[PDB]
């Protein structure tokens, strides 16, 4: 549909419209790679992105 | 995580689509890349190209 590789790690990125205001998981591969997809992904979409909290926690 | 670089090693700052502020910390602690988007108004660790380490900045959480 749009990006989103892989979900080998969850990203968290809280996302806000004109009103509405919520959270979607980032998939990618690599941190980095998922913070350029949280914004370059969503902004051009016209959501505009809050704040982000990657999870990894080491598996 | 809190006020804080989740690794050891250089933290720069990147491209922010508003008012946010593109993490990417360089570590020297190890091969454990660690990258984020934390938002300009948060209080972050320290400048871009600013050497840290691991949890050890400014806030530990």
């Amino acid at each position: 549909t749009g990006s989103l590789s892989v979900d080998n790690k969850k990203f968290w990125a809280t996302v806000e419209s004109s009103e509405h205001s919520f959270e979607v998981p980032i998939y990618a591969e690599t941190l980095d790679e998922a913070l350029e997809l949280a914004e370059w992904q969503y902004v051009p979409a016209g959501f505009e992105v809050t704040r982000v909290r990657p999870c990894v926690a080491p598996k | 995580p809190a006020i804080l670089a989740e690794i050891s090693g250089i933290v720069s700052f990147g491209k922010e689509t508003k008012g946010k502020r593109r993490l990417v910390i360089t570590p020297v602690d190890g091969s454990d890349p660690y990258e984020e988007m934390i938002p300009k108004w948060r209080q972050l660790n320290v400048f871009e190209g600013e050497r840290v380490e691991r949890g050890d900045v400014i806030s530990d959480g």
